């Protein structure tokens, strides 16, 4: 316990991420204070691009593992996990802890940012909010049962299509 | 947006008087938001309130499955008279609409001929009678068997299949134990279809 | 247009899976493939395996702009009916999973289809056509295969029913031959041939006359 310890915060706000989507990592905490500063950390590694920020335009698995941040000070950010997975549709989240009570903030997210008809999400197979187009699910308040399997199908323009497992308790 | 699916009355229904028949009208997959939508059936273009309608059924999708029926007379159905559901929502931009009539053409009286169990399967536990409906159309028909004056149990219809010359034809199978068939008994395929000796016969069979 | 494009894979027809020496296919065909020159490229497998067993045959477009693509596999006999998977493991530029249907399936129950022929029905002799019944049970491969002879001729009018689902779970089906009041008053023999998983070499006839 030394330099007050830097963390990582991501762009967007969604770790599993498909085959071709922009993400953008992105550290705070530090910031060399007149001359920016960075060096990345992937997989426990180095990478040259010596922006605050991080780009990657198109993600494809060999950029998924564990990434971290240490600016000029930053002591050393505890590491954050980045997701990648090959398909169409996902359920794209922030977190996946949710004991008692926090905040839930769910995507079926697309592929390619190509549009979805008739998407509805899942509790462990039974529905609970369907909506017409693509959209959001959030709740307030936690219901001691979605503690569960989580998903999400859609129809794109007429082919059917399902996601994966995510199980938050 | 939502999307609609007219069925139609079943044959028995609108076969004879029994029963009033009904041409149900469905709109599946409306949100809970956006749902409350309205009706303005059409008979060849002449509303009428008269259009009762089913509760807010949820499904396993939050989706409300909202339904409604349409009493049409017995007498009329067969005319061929255009039923014309139409729904509107604030999820579809432009109302959609959905019409269905008598399956349209000219009929075919199907004359019914009741083929027996075949010589050979005798020697066996149970036998099969068959009942052969042949050269009609259209496919608003029904088989049905009885014995003695009840209606029986073991039996299954095949669907109708197109025959060479625009017709229909289907061959309704019943089981039946040989000690009650050999020792000798009554049994009587009728079968009701909108071609007949007004809308029903039937056929009997022994030994 | 676009939307993602699909896939459709089917088993071969039961005459040529059952009979020996009746080349046996499958097919994957690839519909809604269009416009911006999405390629080819297939390959099967049947738990681990290798290609050399189709090349396309060009592309079938007609009506709605969409480049069609079909494929076939040339299966064994002693090899199908008899365990193995298949895939077909599709792959395109513009969709982003290689992804591919199974097939196989279809087991259970199968069984002796003693096959039950019938004479016409008394008032049928009326009219200048009768039609002879053949009536199939006993047997739960879902599919089959019914044809006619009348001493020896692929007899080309008659019909089949579809195959439904009976009391016990095995499959029954019907087939009706219609031959003029004088063909059959005339005294011709004729066979209702069946063709099922479960037969000795795999066939069956009854030969029916007055
Ligand atoms: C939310 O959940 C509900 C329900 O959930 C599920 O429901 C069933 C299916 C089971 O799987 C359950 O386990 C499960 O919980 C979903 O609602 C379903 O949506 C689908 C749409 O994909 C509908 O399919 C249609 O089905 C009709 C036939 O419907 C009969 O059979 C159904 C399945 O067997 C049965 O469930 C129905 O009750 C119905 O049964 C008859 O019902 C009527 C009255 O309802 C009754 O009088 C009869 O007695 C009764 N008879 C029997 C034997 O049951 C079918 O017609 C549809 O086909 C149309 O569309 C196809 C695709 O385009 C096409 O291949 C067809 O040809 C046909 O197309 C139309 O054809 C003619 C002209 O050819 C014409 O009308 C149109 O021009 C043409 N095109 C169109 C677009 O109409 C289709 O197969 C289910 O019925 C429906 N279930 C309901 C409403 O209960 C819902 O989708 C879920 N939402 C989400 C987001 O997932
Ligand atoms: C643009 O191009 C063409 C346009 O052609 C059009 O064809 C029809 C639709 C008419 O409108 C024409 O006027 C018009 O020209 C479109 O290409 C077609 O697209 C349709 C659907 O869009 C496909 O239909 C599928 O057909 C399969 C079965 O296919 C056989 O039967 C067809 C007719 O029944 C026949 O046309 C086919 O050629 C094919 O026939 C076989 O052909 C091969 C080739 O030589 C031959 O060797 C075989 O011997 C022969 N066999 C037979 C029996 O004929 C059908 O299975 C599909 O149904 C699936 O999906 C349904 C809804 O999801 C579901 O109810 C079905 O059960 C099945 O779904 C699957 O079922 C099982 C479990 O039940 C399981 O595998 C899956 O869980 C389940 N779901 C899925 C997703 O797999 C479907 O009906 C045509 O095959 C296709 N090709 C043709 C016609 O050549 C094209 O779509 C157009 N584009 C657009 C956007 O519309
Ligand atoms: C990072 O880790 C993931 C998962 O362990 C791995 O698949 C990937 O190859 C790693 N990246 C590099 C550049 O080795
Ligand atoms: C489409 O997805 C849903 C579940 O995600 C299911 O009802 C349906 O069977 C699926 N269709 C196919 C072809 O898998």
């Amino acid at each position: 316990e030394d330099l007050p310890k830097a963390v990582v915060f991501l762009e967007p706000q969604w770790y599993r991420v498909l085959e071709k989507d922009s993400v953008t990592l992105k550290c705070q905490g530090a910031y060399s204070p007149e001359d920016q500063s960075t060096r990345w950390f992937h997989n426990e590694s180095l990478i040259s691009s010596q922006t605050s920020s991080y780009f990657i335009a198109a993600a494809r698995v060999n950029n998924s593992g564990e990434y971290r941040c240490q600016t000029s000070l930053s002591t050393l950010s505890d590491p954050v996990q980045l997701e990648v997975h090959i398909g169409w549709l996902l359920l794209q989240a922030p977190r996946w802890v949710f004991k008692e009570e926090e905040s839930i903030h769910l995507r079926c997210h697309s592929w390619k940012n190509t549009l979805l008809h008739k998407v509805t999400y899942l509790q462990n197979g039974k529905g609970r909010k369907y909506f017409h187009q693509n959209s959001d699910f959030y709740i307030p308040k936690a219901t001691l049962k979605d503690s569960g399997s989580y998903f999400c199908r859609g129809l794109i323009g007429s082919k059917n299509v399902s996601s994966e497992t995510v199980q938050i308790t | 947006g939502p999307s609609v699916f007219l069925f139609p009355p079943k044959p028995k229904d609108t076969l004879m008087i029994s029963r009033t028949p009904e041409v149900t009208c469905v709109v599946v997959d409306v949100s809970q938001e956006d749902p409350d939508v309205k009706f303005n059936w059409y008979v060849n273009g002449a509303e009428v309130h008269h259009a009762q309608t089913k509760p807010r059924e949820t499904q396993y999708n939050s989706t409300y499955r909202v339904v409604s029926v349409l009493t049409v007379t017995h007498q009329d159905w067969l005319n061929g008279k255009e039923y014309t559901c139409k729904v509107s929502n604030k999820a579809l931009p432009a109302p959609i609409q959905k019409t269905i009539s008598k399956d349209k053409g000219q009929p075919r009286e199907p004359q019914v001929y009741t083929l027996p169990p075949s010589r050979e399967e005798l020697t066996k536990n149970q036998v099969s009678l068959t009942c052969l409906v042949k050269g009609f159309y259209p496919s608003d028909i029904v088989v049905e068997w009885e014995s003695s004056g009840q209606p029986e149990n073991t039996y299954k219809t095949t669907p109708p299949v197109l025959d060479s010359d625009g017709s229909y034809f289907l061959y309704s199978k019943l089981t039946v134990d040989k000690s009650r068939w050999q020792q000798g008994n009554v049994f009587s395929c009728s079968v009701m279809h909108e071609a007949l000796h007004n809308h029903y016969t039937q056929k009997s069979l022994s030994v």
